[PDB]
RNA sequence: UAUCUGGUUGAUCCUGCCAGUAGUCAUAUGCUUGUCUCAAAGAUUAAGCCAUGCAUGUCUAAGUAUAAGCAAUUUAUACAGUGAAACUGCGAAUGGCUCAUUAAAUCAGUUAUCGUUUAUUUGAUAGUUUACAUGGUAUAACUGUGGUAAUUCUAGAGCUAAUACAUGCUUAAAAUCUCGACCCUUUGGAAGAGAUGUAUUUAUUAGAUAAAAAAUCAAUGUCUUCGGACUCUUUGAUGAUUCAUAAUAACUUUUCGAAUCGCAUGGCCUUGUGCUGGCGAUGGUUCAUUCAAAUUUCUGCCCUAUCAACUUUCGAUGGUAGGAUAGUGGCCUACCAUGGUUUCAACGGGUAACGGGGAAUAAGGGUUCGAUUCCGGAGAGGGAGCCUGAGAAACGGCUACCACAUCCAAGGAAGGCAGCAGGCGCGCAAAUUACCCAAUCCUAAUUCAGGGAGGUAGUGACAAUAAAUAACGAUACAG
RNA sequence: CGGUCUCCAAUAGCGUAUAUUGUUGCAGUUAAAAAGCUCGUAGUUGAACUUUGGGCCCGGUUAACGGGGCCUUUCCUUCUGGCUAACCUUGAGCUCUUGGCGAACCAGGACUUUUACUUUGAAAAAAUUAGAGUGUUCAAAGCAGGCGUAUUGCUCGAAUAUAUUAGCAUGGAAUAAUAGAAUAGGACGU
């Protein structure tokens, strides 16, 4: 190609969006934004294929141009705006606030939250560095740069960002015993507690995570997101609480509730 | 596939030229203007010589036998 | 272009179609079940072979294997639901003991015959293809329709059918009109 | 015409590579800019991205830094005396990085006169006396100051930034280059 | 092969043998061809040649309308509704098609950028720069005068705009560093005059630390109880850096630091068209993020040894310096050495070789296919070279040459269907030059316009699923 | 001379033509194939031996089976830092509490024979394949759907496995290699 691509085939789209393979030939290409293309949910999919509020792309555009959707407290009018992990989506006219959190299956789940919970979000500290004029700043996972961070904040820590003012309220250090959320790999969407962090200089660090059921799994550090201390998450969790459950029991409880 | 016969070698003379050069370098072991300008005999000789050397039909079976029998 | 839509063949030609004993076997199956052609028999045989090969592969696995337990249980549930496999025989070994006749009986044609709605298997076929038979509240016109245990008790003449309480068909009212005239 | 692509070269084993693709814009190269002493001529070059490069076709002044005293002054360039890569640049007086050049000595001499009050108001006397300990300098530099032309090395790339900045040779640098001269 | 049939003589058995009977897939072809769902369309190794039509344009309240445009109007004597044309901004580098070249090349997996560019999105980020607001150093559209046989050809003259082009100020305090009039000879002091944001270039400095105590030389600062004393003294990140950042001195045909636009009319009063002030759009330096790009580390390709030595004169291996590059790098230049690969198959040759995800077969090992719905690479008849732009070595952009080939008044002009249809390549053959942007998503100044991308339907049984052509009786005849 | 039939096969499908090597695991006296003989480089292959045995403890499976700890001459070493167990003791009732000593564990710096092989984990896009649920009228399929309903509405899913080699992390120490102390230029030290 002689330049950046602008089209996305449905088969090539991220699997977790759950798009019909025969509905059309192309899928919404997320525009540039806070989150990466493969780890983002465009607003069109959320409003049409998840909430079912709109029946087609044009109706989604009509909703957006009416300025009823807010992302992180800001109005967005792009159909393919890349909303992502820990993103707050507010619909005032319908009066709901949603937090984009993966389910156990590995898919963004429609999780409704209260207003007081919608007032803040969490961000994994991807980078800390001194800017121009000797002003420290922190870059989070969603591309937010916050100046004058607390000196104790380091990489791999989590910062509680208030949406209205965009300032850090609290933070969590990355240490053993902390509650973590998996954001990648086939363990995507699971929740557990840190046990040990294995370090390899010049390589990818590995973290051992133990679930509430005592099952243990190892994951690369890049896919780990600290969300609080054990038993005290700073955000409301989706149904299932990030516990992976086998297939036989899946049959079992589906029958039981049925 | 590099030197395979083409349907119309005359339509792609320049291409064939490259092949010859490549051969001359690949088999050397065995042997041993600015168009973007505001204003734009030997060149005609170059055309003639290059096109002639590029295209010379390989002598045929019957020509082989005729030469041997003449000798 | 649009993504492909998958397709598959539902029948396979036999290893030796020319065995005399075989030919007699399809003669039996077609004659007793009123099958139009041999392709129906081959289709049922192919489905049965797939089922029993899966059962054999599951048996090869060690007992208590999670894959074995899950998939064998699913297969037994499906076979019980369609009715080929009786309730008291819920083990993978008896699945290997199934036969083509078991599936053939569950066909809507044969069930219609047994229930007494038709006097011949061919009468059942013509009744089904003519939109006179309804399972539950819905009309089925396909002789190859497979009946479930729950569906078995709901087979009846369709509401729209003249035999099911609707008005007489075209021939009857035509004859009545000419007689009146 | 100029390209930086590596495919046209032979492989490490010596094989002659085949021609993978036509030349791409993102391995281009441009004609060298042989900077020469004279009245300033610079022309801009639009490069990859929105960035711009400066081409010094002619330049006769440059900002040279005397490192020992940590000072820097603008000075006219006299001429190129020695170049390590090739002597033809010395012959043609072409300005490039690492070329040894001669520069005028006046502005540095004025600065040293004023700062130390020595030759190569009470406030002035106080400052000169306070700095008197550092007055002594290398003999080699002082001899050139007497001559009026100082040896310097260009530390900028005139063909890229459009500047001919540099620094005055000292110590082992000056001794080695004097030996080569 | 298996099974089954037949022959092996005067006959019948038992062997053995022989012939025929297996299979899907693939190519071509023949006959038939009622219904429902579903879906495909290559092939002369000819990436051979194409008539005709279309396939890329785009405007919101928010850049520029005295169209001598339309329609409303005294809701305006600066404009304001809508708005052709043109300028301006963006896109056209996406998509679609084909597999010609290509044998460690592409490609798959897995690495790196402490080796570099990055329009746009997202978040931060700039009191240090006539102003109740500067010019034609200026033009289109437009008015008018014309040339040519001919084209998306254009000449002269007259006009007028900007978020075009080019210029240019106006805004706190403090601190620090220089140069320093003068007083006075001190342990000196000092009016004043300067400089400091950012961008580029160069030179130098800081960016500490495995842990504890002393004596002097020089400069020289706080303090007391005039004796001597002097504590808590500032430094982030990485496995690692000359990293981030900061500081000093200069440098620049040298940048940036808002002369822009929509809607609305709030608050102070000394009552002035005084001062102040709301919600947005568009721009702008740098950093980060995102979409990307470039190069790159390890392993992995079919046949060929009757291809055994190859590369190095004209870069082959490596060092030094420079040039160029967005940047590393023999990528190129100059000077140096003689290096580099190889029977663990280099080098050369063949390939009807784009690679892979996959497809078929098989009990397993294997064998073969993979132009073809997705990913990645290359191309637009063949070579060569380029403007623009963040992004092209672009071809539905430009320029040469080669081969073809259209118009012509013979002076000249215009070409690229391996895009969607539709033709030639034969004298023997095969989908409609159909409809639509309603869904998918893409482009724009942008909800609205555009999209042969895509969808709808039509058209040789491609490949697949279901499935009609009769059911129930009586009578008659015949063995 | 004149005059103007029966059966078999498939079935909305059917026919015709061409085409369609042994690693596991081949053979080499008499019916393919052992080179006239020896030497010999590459390549392939290559005798044995180094911690075995014994005695206890813990907790797991269905008396067998494996998983860990100690002891047996068997512990990697050194330094720094963090926390602190146990052990001594005072005092108040096995638990708190005073003051010492601080093992183990954790973290980092220093110290270091290298592979082959194998276990397990991450990674291998989607589509495809296998495969779970789902009355598309059945089916091929698709990822849909399901349940109530005067009125408002509630609700389950879109599972799971596979993928060679190479790279990464990890437990093993059987097998096959690799280095060490020999002119001691060897090891350790309060
Ligand atoms: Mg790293
Ligand atoms: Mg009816
Ligand atoms: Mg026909
Ligand atoms: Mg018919
Ligand atoms: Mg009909
Ligand atoms: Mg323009
Ligand atoms: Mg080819
Ligand atoms: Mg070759
Ligand atoms: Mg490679
Ligand atoms: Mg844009
Ligand atoms: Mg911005
Ligand atoms: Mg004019
Ligand atoms: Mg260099
Ligand atoms: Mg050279
Ligand atoms: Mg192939
Ligand atoms: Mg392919
Ligand atoms: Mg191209
Ligand atoms: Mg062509
Ligand atoms: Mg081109
Ligand atoms: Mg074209
Ligand atoms: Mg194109
Ligand atoms: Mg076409
Ligand atoms: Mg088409
Ligand atoms: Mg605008
Ligand atoms: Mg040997
Ligand atoms: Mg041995
Ligand atoms: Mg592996």
């Amino acid at each position: 190609a002689r330049g950046p691509k602008k089209h996305l085939k449905r088969l090539a789209a991220p699997h977790h969006w759950l798009l019909d393979k025969l509905s059309g030939c192309y899928a919404p290409r997320p525009s540039a934004g806070p989150h990466k293309l493969r780890e983002s949910l465009p607003l069109i999919v959320f409003l049409r294929n998840r909430l079912k509020y709109a029946l087609n792309g044009r109706e989604v555009k009509a909703i957006l141009m009416q300025r009823h959707v807010k992302v992180d407290g800001k109005v967005r009018t792009d159909t393919t705006y890349p909303a992502g992990f820990m993103d707050v989506i507010t619909l005032d006219a319908t009066n709901e606030n949603f937090r984009l959190v993966y389910d156990v299956k590995g898919r963004f789940a429609v999780h409704r939250i209260t207003d007081e919970e919608a007032s803040y979000k969490l961000g994994k500290v991807k980078k800390v560095q001194l800017g121009k004029k000797g002003v420290p700043y922190v870059v989070t996972h969603d591309g937010r740069t916050i100046r004058y961070p607390d000196p104790n904040i380091k990489v791999n820590d989590t910062v509680k960002i208030d949406l209205a003012s965009g300032k850090i309220t609290d933070f969590i250090k990355f240490d053993a015993g902390k509650l973590v959320y998996v954001t990648g790999g086939r363990n995507l969407g699971r929740i557990g507690t840190i046990v040990h962090k294995e370090r390899h200089d010049g390589g990818f660090d590995l973290v051992h995570i133990k679930d509430s059921l005592d099952n243990t799994f190892v994951t690369r550090l890049n896919n780990v997101f600290v969300i609080g201390e054990q038993g005290k998450p700073y955000i409301s969790l989706p149904k299932g609480k990030g516990i992976k459950l086998s297939i036989a029991e899946e049959r079992d409880r589906r029958r039981a509730q049925q | 596939g590099t030197y395979r016969k083409r349907f119309n070698e005359k339509a792609r003379s320049g291409h064939m030229a490259k092949l010859k050069e490549l051969k001359r370098i690949r088999n050397k072991q065995f042997t041993r203007p600015n168009a973007n300008a505001e204003i734009l005999e030997e060149e005609k000789k170059m055309k003639k010589r290059k096109l002639q050397e590029l295209f010379t039909p390989k002598e045929s079976k019957v020509s082989r036998l005729k030469k041997k029998r003449l000798d | 272009p649009r993504a492909p839509r998958t397709y598959s063949k539902t029948y396979s030609t036999p290893k030796r179609p020319y065995e005399s004993s075989r030919l007699d076997a399809e003669l039996k199956l077609a004659g007793e079940f009123g099958l139009k052609n041999k392709k129906e028999i081959y289709r049922i045989s192919f489905q049965l072979s797939k089922i029993r090969r899966a059962a054999r592969d599951l048996l090869t696995r060690d007992e208590k294997d999670p894959k074995r337990l899950f998939e064998g249980n699913a297969l037994i549930r499906r076979l019980v639901r369609v009715g080929v496999l009786s309730e008291d025989k819920k083990k993978l070994d008896y699945v290997l003991a199934l036969k083509v006749e078991d599936f053939l009986e569950r066909r809507l044609q044969t069930q219609v015959y047994k229930l007494g709605l038709a006097k011949s298997v061919h009468h059942a076929r013509v009744l089904i293809t003519q939109r006179h038979i309804a399972v539950g509240k819905q009309i089925v016109n396909i002789p190859s329709f497979m009946v479930r245990l729950d569906s078995e008790k709901h087979i009846d003449f369709a509401p729209t059918s003249p035999f099911g309480g609707a008005r007489p068909g075209r021939v009857a009212r035509r004859n009545a009109a000419r007689k009146a005239e | 015409g100029i390209s930086r692509d590596s495919r046209h070269k032979r492989s490490a084993t010596g094989a002659k590579r085949a021609q993978f693709r036509k030349k791409r814009k993102f391995e281009l190269g441009r004609q060298p800019a042989n900077t020469k002493i004279g009245a300033k001529r610079i022309h801009s070059v639009r490069t990859r991205g929105g960035n711009k490069k400066y081409r010094a076709l002619r330049i006769e002044t440059g900002n040279f830094s005397w490192a020992s005293e940590g000072i820097s002054k603008k000075t006219r360039i006299a001429g190129v005396v020695y170049h390590p890569s090739n002597n033809e640049l010395v012959r043609t007086n072409t300005l490039t990085k690492a070329a040894i050049v001669q520069i005028d000595a006046t502005p540095f001499r004025q600065w040293f006169e004023a700062h130390y009050g020595q030759t190569l108001s009470k406030n002035a006397e106080r400052k000169w006396a306070a700095r008197a300990a550092s007055a002594k300098i290398e003999s080699s530099v002082e001899s050139q100051f007497s001559a009026g032309r100082l040896y310097a090395c260009i530390s900028s790339r005139p063909g890229q930034s459009g500047r001919c900045d540099g620094y005055i040779l000292e110590g082992e640098e000056l001794a080695f280059y004097l030996r080569r001269l």
